[PDB]
């Protein structure tokens, strides 16, 4: 056949690009990043009404300052969550003190490339890259509220606010306009919760989207149902409102 | 042809060639574009880093390995990290062990020979990403060009990258200018950012775009961004 | 060292010394014996400082681990024994400790448990452990009563590390005080010995022997 | 490298099939068939011994019939050779069930196991699997009389009856036909001799080209008997049960 | 069929192994360096194209010393030769080690050829894409060798690899036979940089850096040493001279 | 020393040998789970391209992680050996280091890992397998029923369905069970899987295999004529219009 | 040492097990329980060194129950005690031995008679009527070897045993802090919560 | 480096064969014919020494091999593979047998030892099955008198006499014709020495073939004595000479 850590004529990583394709067939998921927090909501997308929504996990905790979103193969970012956690806490035992985001990130995309049959450079037992993409926001002391874009490419990006899965590139240029540096939390919860209606085949509840933050005061929590529903109206009727 | 034979680096093509090899150089330069020139006092890093949306950063392209050593990176980022970080190593082994500053022309050898390897196993890919490296050593100024294919030079300045081919041009005919703005870091600088526009085209380089480095006799390895560089716009 | 913990009507009380020696040769009089694990565990510390110290505060970790992998508290079972099964892995190396972890999990209520290097672990309501627990077992033991007031409890508590401080040389310096309620544990303050003693000299009349 | 020559012998069909095993079981379809009838007092193992020739020492042989316990024996389909590394680390097991309970192996815990070995060939290592069907015949103190069968894909069922090899099919439904819940040994061993009869490859049914085994619980005793027949004793019991 | 030529240890059907034919390719693409033998000692010199004018003159070496003795320049994949040299190294430490005196040209020969041959026996590595001549002094004369990627090597009284090898073995046959009594250091240095010169023109278009270096019992005292200012200038303008 | 990646990515961003794994699970007999307001029920079809078989001792597709939790899959009977021995013995490991008998969901979170780790491991395909696992947490009444697939993902069901024709009876309960009122009776809730059993089965009684799960590690599986008076008493509902 | 008997009677096996866990000079808990249940017609009492102890019968404990799922059915006694024996004879010729002895006592339902095994930590096994392990066992067996009986009923056991239980207390120079027992019959095990006064 | 060949070089095709094995017995199909007969009281095991040229000494060239005293061996297909079986025969002889019961391994078991080889080179990653096909004949005190064939698919089989190689079909008819359970070794010796005529194309004598048996005990072949219950090898291989006084009888 053909190695899997083969280089395209074009200079790329096939099984990293092929990795992409499936990501681009996740669930959306979007963040934006505020002087207030970052905040992070995602798109359920239960396949049957049997599912029991809530038993869908797409947004976890890393630690109480970090959080994290995935779109693509969710069952791939398992172990990357587990990792992170660790790192964090292990970080913690080591200095005493909490993980920088940018670092916890660095060393989730650490475990990207580690994939092959003998890639002379380690010890690289991995099949496969990644097939999912991550959401990492946070806060600390150096740099205040972060959102980074972690793929299977091994490279992280920085972003203000970012959307990844099916209704990426749409509701990538939705931020783009709605984004500026003087956003509330507030603004940016609604903000991601009406983009995520425009991306969404399915009509936005607070049943197949869920919504949660990470800000300084009370770290990462996750909005129960009730706190959401409440917003998805808040939204309508600004919406309504012209 | 060429289909053939580009399966994997272990093969070599009838003509002699190692089309993976030549296809990790291409990652380099579809990489943003980064310039690297020296006097003799001082050698200078100015890279231009790229951003994905108008939401996102403009990615790190400039690591420092030691005190008196850093480099710029032009191709995949995770491939430069794992480079950057043996370099790291290799430096600081050095300092530890013999209590000795290395050499930038023996990070080089190492470079090239850490490279070479991913060239002839089976299994391994070539690294995608190309490096410039700069320090002050022993015997003054350096600047290196580093290619996956293991090939590393010593130039007077360089560049790598998209475009790269103006900065570089610019940089043959600005030599006997630059090589000598010794004593004058922020002239050298300025001749850098006069060597790096020269492969601009898309846009100019803003604030949080521009990224510099510096190293010179008296001045320890260190990088600036934004308002740092906003002086040199 | 010496560490006490009991459980009673009001929950459970924890008693420490802060006294740290190297022979005969006392190093410190403020030493912190007691890790609060979490909102909702304590681990107090007997033993070899090194020891201790670090493997509680690795316990902790693991204790943190826990609750973000299974989003929810870590049982004080639980808790103690991997601590207990950590332990037991280097049995036979020299690691030193004597420890007692307490906590008040929904599941389990007031919980106390011993542990120490040899890999013993046992659940229990009353235990003292530290080169001074046969003083304070001597105090505890005879003034204990399930239904105490969590003011009384508090007191025999503070009184019986002080009796240890007394009479053992290698207890002393001051006592740190904790009670744990399902709201949690709640400090109660540190009592430098120095003048604890002739305070509950004058106010109880014991330590009768002693000339002030 | 060598990823060209690489068969991947563990994978997926589009259908979801396992290929290897699917080729392994053809390959034992031309096995001479093999039976396995299990009556009220007894099992009855029956096999047909694919090619022979005059000058074949039928004393010394046996190529379908294996003891691998004292209460547990097998009937092979496929490749000898292959049977008998199965055979042996089958034997092993055993034994350290037995070492290590003092009790003798349950037979279908024989039976897992064995079957779990192969079903590793079939997920794991890139070699090709057994090829091999096993019929085995054993007795315990738990389920008294049992017949299973294993196949190269590792999974494994109890029957009353059963056949492996070559003309299953017709086999199964000749079987299915004269089988009745309460028979006994002497009937199972007719119906046995009967049913390969009628689905030979072969001119007749002659002993020279079989294998056949009982395993009773001999009254005059009270324990279990495992009996492979000489090919005088075939002889016999192939002309009483009027095949001559 | 074909494809004979895709792995790296297949045997074509004339008995060849193509892989490593297509390693020479990229030695003939690569600069020109050869080496001559003297009465005492060797020299090497190598053509260094100077791709622009960023190229800091006399930095960028080539040639490279194994042990003390031992000197080495390769045409062809540069990151390979450094790779083969280094292995020299070890193998050559190695042999100190354990027997004392510094490793014997021939032996060391062997080492590298060895090494080199073993490339071409399995698919899982690429073979060398360089030919090396390197060569010294030691306890009986000095001694120069050409190693192809085939791990092939042989003596010679001089050598060459690379873009020009034609020019410049044009050139050394004229020396072994103008030269019957033995050239000397002093005169194979100029020699050398003439050749390389004459050898520069099938890559004429590009400018050139020289580099040489040598090992004689009598101007180096058997050490192998790098040919520096005068000595270097003095046979730079030999063969600007007679380039004309 | 085998390490050949055989489960890769292609262009469309899909892992062929992870989606042929689906396909067998398609094949296998059709296995369904649906929980009552204080149990969990798991029917299973059972084959019949050969019978004559020793129903006694031929292993049975429901099988016990521990004693508060079942496990019934559809797909290659081979690999489900694998998983469900895991699964027991990481039951066991759990109970002796947590002093705690494992969650449903725990139970199935390291089942879909184990899975899961054989899409990206070399040298190994995937577990052609997909499972419903169910049974109450410890000291807890509220049932719990979890499905798992080759990929590695798993979420809970109020009810759910694997295997062959899995999708008609999807169908079948789709449109037959209200969350607002769940079998209230283990009765009740046992009728409405044989029911969509038979939507599949096509007249089995002996090819239709309940269990029946209740707190307090209360297992118990149904004998033909219990299941078949189940059968009975539909077909009835059915003529009676 | 600590206390472990245990007594066979004609239709039961009774263990009784000492109930005190002293270190150094003081006695941390008098209210141990030095039993697992391996299985529902399976116990198994023990004692040594203080950490094997527990973390042995608890692996013990472990590996019966997943024998029992796996095959859902419960190992005999005799089996069980094999399975353990082989343990400790691994264990003994280890890095770092297992320093434990034990009791297994266990009721056999498919030959409808109790067993009783004793087990030391170098993997000695031997059925007796009656056993004991530690220095128990110099003062016990004579008690036994005389009043012992066959036939004997689980009430009958009980009184036998409350006889040794006084015979140790009276010149064992260790306060054990009285026994905990247990009986393993056909209807499973047990315990009598009333023998600190029987 | 490192071998990366760990799979399987034989697999099983759609239609249900071995190619490797298959193509294996090939091979064997097409090297000289060898053969063995069992008396009542010894067997023979013989083959054509077809001298590669003149030049080269077929006496350095035993087709027949002694792997233990009273078991010997002969094969038909690739030499060097056979070479390497004896090799692996004789060591595993002792490796898991003598090292273990202090006495040589019967024949049966041998036969199994060398038969597994085979067998795991058919499954093994990396690697060809053998090519080659073995007669092993020998006598063990429980056992008797056997003989064996082995195949490159791991399969043995007794016989009463048989034979391998380019003429087997035609020398396996013959065999039938003129064995009998009565046979004498003598008898055996001969009717191989006919059977193996009808073989060979060119010359037919004591230096052109190459025949052994395991019959009685040879005291003489022992190398000591004082020892009772060691009374000597029951493998002799026929001297050139022996030969031909039994062809001028031919
Ligand atoms: C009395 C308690 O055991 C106390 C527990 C404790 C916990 C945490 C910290 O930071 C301090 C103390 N530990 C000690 O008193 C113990 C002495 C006896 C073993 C009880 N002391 C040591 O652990 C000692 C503490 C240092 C001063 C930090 N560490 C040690 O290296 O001492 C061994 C020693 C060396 C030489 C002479 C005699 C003893």
């Amino acid at each position: 056949d053909r190695g899997v850590s083969t280089f395209s004529p074009e200079g790329r990583l096939f099984q990293v690009e092929y990795s992409l394709e499936a990501i681009k067939l996740g669930s959306t998921a979007i963040g934006i990043a505020t002087k207030e927090g970052v905040v992070l909501g995602v798109e359920k997308r239960a396949t049957s009404p049997l599912l029991e929504s809530d038993s869908i996990e797409k947004i976890v905790e890393i630690d109480r300052h970090i959080g994290c979103a995935m779109s693509g193969l969710t069952a791939d970012a398992r172990s990357m969550i587990e990792h992170a956690r660790t790192a964090a806490v292990t970080h913690n035992l080591y200095y005493d003190e909490d993980i920088n985001v940018e670092s916890l990130t660095q060393s989730v995309c650490d475990l990207a490339l580690r994939f092959g049959e003998g890639a002379s450079g380690e010890e690289r037992l991995m099949s496969r890259p990644f097939g999912v993409a991550l959401l990492i926001a946070g806060h600390d002391a150096d740099d205040g509220y972060q959102l980074f874009h972690a793929e299977p490419s091994g490279t992280f990006y920085r972003y203000n606010a970012k959307a990844i899965g099916s209704g990426s590139e749409g509701a990538q240029a939705e931020l783009l306009n709605e984004w500026h540096s003087s956003l509330t939390l507030k603004e940016a919860e609604l903000l991601v919760l009406k983009i995520l209606k425009q991306v969404m085949e399915e009509k936005l509840d607070e049943n197949n989207a869920q919504l949660s933050c990470i800000t300084k005061q009370d770290g990462f929590k996750i909005y129960d149902n009730e706190k959401t529903a409440e917003l998805i109206k808040e939204l309508k009727e600004k919406e309504a409102a012209e | 042809f060429r289909n053939n034979y580009d399966g994997d680096t272990v093969t070599f093509s009838p003509t002699g060639r190692l089309f993976q090899v030549e296809y990790a150089l291409e990652a380099i330069k579809q990489g943003s574009v980064t310039v690297g020139l020296r006097s003799n006092t001082h050698a200078v890093l100015v890279a231009l880093k790229r951003n994905a949306d108008e939401l996102s950063s403009y990615q790190k392209k400039i690591i420092k390995c030691d005190e008196h050593m850093g480099l710029s990176l032009a191709g995949l980022a995770p491939d430069a990290r794992v480079l950057s970080n043996y370099l790291r190593q290799q430096c600081n082994y050095s300092s530890l062990v013999f209590n000795r500053k290395l050499a930038v022309e023996r990070a080089g050898h190492l470079l090239c020979d850490k490279a070479q390897k991913n060239t002839q196993s089976y299994g391994g890919r070539p690294y995608g990403v190309g490096l410039l490296i700069i320090g002050y050593d022993k015997s003054g100024a350096h600047l290196l060009e580093f290619q996956p294919s293991g090939n590393v030079t010593e130039l007077y300045g360089t560049a790598i990258g998209a475009r790269s081919q103006g900065a570089k041009t610019y940089l043959e005919r600005t030599l006997d200018t630059f090589i000598k703005i010794d004593g004058n870091p922020d002239e050298l600088i300025k001749a850098g950012v006069e060597a790096i526009s020269q492969s601009l085209r898309d846009e100019s380089l803003t604030v949080d775009n521009l990224s510099i480095a510096i190293v010179g006799k008296d001045t320890p390895f260190t990088i600036y961004d934004g308002e740092a560089v906003a002086k040199y716009i | 060292t010496t560490t006490l913990a009991f459980r009673f009507q009001g929950g459970i009380i924890v008693a420490v010394d802060s006294r740290a020696t190297a022979g005969n040769w006392v190093a410190s009089q403020t030493v912190k014996k007691v890790i609060e694990i979490n909102p909702f565990l304590l681990g107090t510390m007997a033993g070899g400082a090194a020891d201790c110290q670090f493997w509680e505060t690795w316990l902790g970790s693991q204790c943190r681990l826990h609750e973000l992998r299974e989003k929810e508290r870590i049982s004080v079972a639980a808790a103690s024994k991997i601590l207990s099964n950590l332990v037991y892995q280097y049995k036979g190396a020299g690691l030193s400790m004597g420890t007692m972890i307490c906590g008040y999990t929904r599941k389990e209520g007031p919980t106390i448990y011993y542990v120490d290097s040899d890999g013993t672990r046992l659940k229990g309501d009353i235990f003292c452990v530290g080169s001074g627990q046969t003083f304070a077992y001597g105090v505890l033991d005879s003034n204990y009563k399930w239904d105490l007031s969590v003011e009384d409890a508090l007191y025999l508590g503070k009184r019986s590390i002080l009796a240890a401080a007394h009479r053992d040389a290698y207890s002393g310096g001051s006592v740190n005080l904790y009670h744990v309620t399902e709201d949690g544990w709640i400090y109660h303050g540190n009592h430098d010995v120095g003048e604890l003693f002739w305070k509950v000299k004058e106010e109880e009349g014991s330590f009768n022997n002693v000339i002030g | 490298g060598s990823r060209r020559y690489d068969s991947r012998t563990t994978i997926f069909s589009p259908e979801g099939r396992l290929y290897q095993v699917e080729y392994a079981l053809e390959s034992i379809s031309h096995a001479g068939t093999a039976i396995g009838i299990m009556a009220s007092d007894g099992i009855v193992l029956a096999a047909e011994r694919k090619v022979t020739s005059t000058l074949l020492e039928q004393d010394t042989s046996t190529e379908k019939l294996y003891k691998l316990n004292d209460k547990i024996a097998v009937a092979v389909a496929g490749l000898t050779a292959d049977a008998e590394i199965l055979i042996n680390t089958a034997r092993i097991h055993a034994q350290n069930y037995l070492k290590t309970y003092n009790e003798d192996i349950p037979v279908e815990i024989l039976v897992r196991r064995l079957s779990d070995i192969k079903q590793g060939y079939t997920q794991h290592g890139g070699l090709r699997p057994f090829g091999v069907s096993f019929i085995y015949a054993g007795y315990d103190d738990r389920y008294g009389y049992q017949l299973y069968t294993s196949n190269p894909s590792g999974n494994y069922t109890g029957w009353k009856a059963i056949s492996v090899g070559a003309n299953t099919s017709a086999a199964q439904t000749l079987l299915q036909m004269d089988y009745k819940d309460d028979m006994k040994v002497d009937d199972a061993i007719e119906l046995a001799l009967k049913t390969l009869s009628k689905t030979t490859d072969s001119s007749a049914l002659t002993y020279d080209r079989l294998e056949f085994a009982t395993i009773r619980k001999g009254a005059n005793d009270g324990e279990v008997y495992q009996k492979i027949f000489k090919p005088q004793e075939i002889k016999d019991i192939l002309v009483k049960t009027g095949i001559t | 069929g074909t494809g004979y030529d895709l792995s790296n240890s297949v045997f074509s059907p004339d008995g060849r192994n193509f892989q490593v034919e297509y390693a020479v390719k990229a030695v003939e693409n690569g600069t020109t360096s050869i080496g001559i033998k003297c009465n005492d000692g060797v020299v090497f010199a190598v053509e260094k194209l100077i791709t622009s004018k960023l190229l800091v003159p006399q930095k960028n070496v080539k040639i490279q010393v194994v042990d003390r003795h031992i000197g080495c320049v390769y045409s062809g994949l540069i990151p390979d030769g450094r790779h083969l040299v280094n292995r020299g190294r070890e193998e050559a430490a190695s042999f100190k080690k354990l027997y004392k005196t510094p490793i014997p040209i021939p032996a060391f020969a062997d080492r590298l050829g060895q090494y080199v041959q073993a490339h071409t026996l399995y698919n899982s590595v690429r073979p060398f894409g360089v030919s090396t001549i390197f060569g010294g002094v030691d306890k009986n004369g000095a001694h120069l060798y050409m190693l192809e990627p085939s791990g092939s090597y042989w003596g010679y009284k001089g050598a060459a690899t690379g873009k020009g090898r034609q020019s410049a073995k044009a050139e050394l046959e004229k020396l072994v036979d103008h030269h019957p009594e033995g050239l000397s250091a002093r005169e194979a240095v100029k020699q050398a940089a003439k050749i390389i010169y004459l050898a520069h023109e099938d890559n004429k278009e590009k400018d050139f850096e020289l580099e040489i270096s040598w090992c004689s019992l009598s101007e180096t005292n058997g050490l192998h040493k790098f040919v520096k200012g005068d000595l270097l200038q003095e046979a730079i303008d030999f063969a600007q001279k007679e380039i004309n | 020393g085998y390490d050949r990646a055989l489960s890769i990515f292609s262009p469309d961003g899909h892992i062929f040998q992870v989606e042929y794994a689906l396909e067998a699970v398609k094949r296998g007999t059709c296995a369904v789970g649906v929980k009552g307001k204080n149990c969990v029920v798991l029917g299973c079809e059972r084959r019949s391209t050969l019978k004559l078989q020793d129903t006694r001792i031929t292993p049975s597709k429901v099988s016990k992680i521990d004693s508060h939790v079942v496990l019934s899959f559809s797909g290659l009977n081979a690999d489900s050996r694998i998983l469900i021995e895991k699964a027991r013995v990481e039951a066991q490991s759990h109970r002796l280091t947590l002093e705690d008998p494992v969650t449903v969901e725990y139970l199935t979170r390291y089942v879909a890992g184990v899975q899961q780790r054989y899409t990206q491991s070399g040298g190994v395909r995937p577990f052609g397998v997909s499972t419903l696992i169910a049974g109450f947490d410890p000291r807890d009444d509220e049932p719990k029923l979890y499905q798992t697939e080759p990929s590695g993902i798993y979420s809970s069901w109020s009810a759910q369905t694997i295997g062959r024709n899995s999708k008609t009876v999807r169908e079948f309960l789709e449109k037959n069970y209200d969350r607002k009122e769940p079998p209230a009776t283990v009765e009740e809730c046992v009728k409405l899987t044989v029911r969509s059993l038979l939507e599949v089965v096509q007249t089995g009684a002996k090819n239709i295999e309940i269990t029946v799960v209740k707190p307090d590690s209360d297992i118990v599986a149904l004998s033909s004529e219990e299941i078949n008076q189940y059968v009975t008493q539909i077909e009835q509902e059915k003529q009676e219009q | 040492m600590d206390i472990i008997l245990g007594i066979r009677v004609q239709d039961s096996v009774i263990l009784a097990s000492s109930k005190a866990v002293t270190r150094g000079i003081s006695v941390l808990k008098d209210s141990d329980d030095k039993t697992r249940q391996l299985s529902p017609h399976t116990l198994m009492s023990f004692a040594g060194e203080a950490g094997d102890t527990v973390q042995f019968a608890e692996y013990i404990q472990a590996n019966i129950q997943l024998y029992s799922i796996r095959e859902d059915y419960e190992l005999s006694p005799q089996a069980v005690s094999s399975f353990v024996r082989q343990e400790l004879a691994k264990s003994i010729r280890s890095r770092r031995p297992y320093q434990v002895n034990v009791l297994i006592g266990g009721y056999d339902k498919k030959k409808n008679k109790p067993e009783l095994y004793q087990i030391d930590y170098l993997g000695t096994k031997v059925e007796l009527p009656y056993g004991a392990h530690g220095y128990s066992g110099f003062y016990t067996f004579s008690l036994l070897d005389h009043h012992y009986r066959p036939d004997m009923t689980t009430e009958e056991g009980l009184d036998l045993l409350k006889l040794c239980v006084q015979e140790l207390e009276k010149r064992m120079p260790m306060d054990f802090k009285g026994v905990i027992v247990k009986i393993v019959d056909k209807d499973g095990i047990r315990q009598v919560d009333d023998f600190q006064a029987q | 480096m490192t071998d990366r060949y760990s799979f399987s070089l034989t697999t099983f095709s759609p239609s249900g064969k071995l190619g490797q094995i298959d193509y294996a017995l090939t091979a064997v199909k097409q090297g000289v014919t060898s053969l063995g007969i069992k008396a009542t009281n010894g067997v023979v095991i013989a083959t054509e020494k077809k001298s590669s040229s003149p030049l080269a000494m077929s006496e350095t060239l035993s087709k027949v091999s002694l792997l233990t005293p009273d078991i010997g061996a002969v094969y038909s297909g690739m030499g060097p593979d056979y070479r390497v079986l004896v090799d692996k025969s004789r060591k595993v002889a002792h490796t898991s047998y003598k090292r273990i019961y202090g006495e040589y391994p019967p024949t049966k078991l041998l036969v199994s030892e060398v038969a597994k080889i085979m067998q795991e080179a058919t499954q093994s990653g990396g690697v060809r099955p053998f090519g080659v096909s073995l007669l092993i004949a020998g006598h063990d005190e429980f056992n008797g008198f056997s003989l064996y064939q082995v195949d490159p698919s791991g399969s043995y089989f007794p016989w009463k006499a048989t034979a391998i190689g380019k003429g087997s079909v035609a020398a396996k008819t013959f065999l039938e014709k003129r064995w009998n359970d009565e046979l004498e070794l003598e008898d055996a010796i001969h009717i191989a020495l006919l059977t193996l005529k009808e073989s060979v194309e060119g010359e037919f004598n004591g230096d052109t073939i190459e025949l052994a048996i395991i019959g009685d005990e040879n005291p003489d072949l022992l190398g000591y004595t004082g020892i009772p219950t060691d009374k000597g090898p029951r493998f002799r291989k026929l001297t050139s000479q022996e030969i031909n006084d039994r062809l001028e009888a031919l």
